[PDB]
């Protein structure tokens, strides 16, 4: 029980590094590199994945 | 009144000098944009500086 809870929590934490089809998995890079009127196409898909 | 190549940059989210510093539309604009050629009536033979 202890190991199965800990592994599930660790896997939940690890999912934050996934890309989900964006150009990068770092939110600050997304908001700084690209333009505001077209950066939302990455933010929404990242939000859906998380 | 706008120079000819600069008509295409009036759209929301688009960048350009008239867009940057004169008149840019909001990102959620709901309306219609209309333009037509006025060389025959606005341009002057020696140049119009008004």
């Amino acid at each position: 029980v202890v190991n199965q809870n800990a592994q599930a929590l660790n896997t939940l934490v690890k999912q934050l590094s996934s890309n989900f089809g964006a150009i990068s998995s770092v939110l600050n890079d997304i908001l700084s590199r690209l333009d505001p009127p077209e950066a939302e196409v990455q933010i929404d898909r990242l939000i859906t994945g998380r | 009144v706008i120079r000819g190549d600069e008509v295409r940059q009036i759209a929301p989210g688009q960048t350009g000098k008239i867009a940057d510093y004169n008149y840019k539309l909001p990102d959620d604009f709901t309306g219609c944009v209309i333009a037509w050629n006025s060389n025959n009536l606005d341009s002057k033979v020696g140049g119009n500086y008004n």
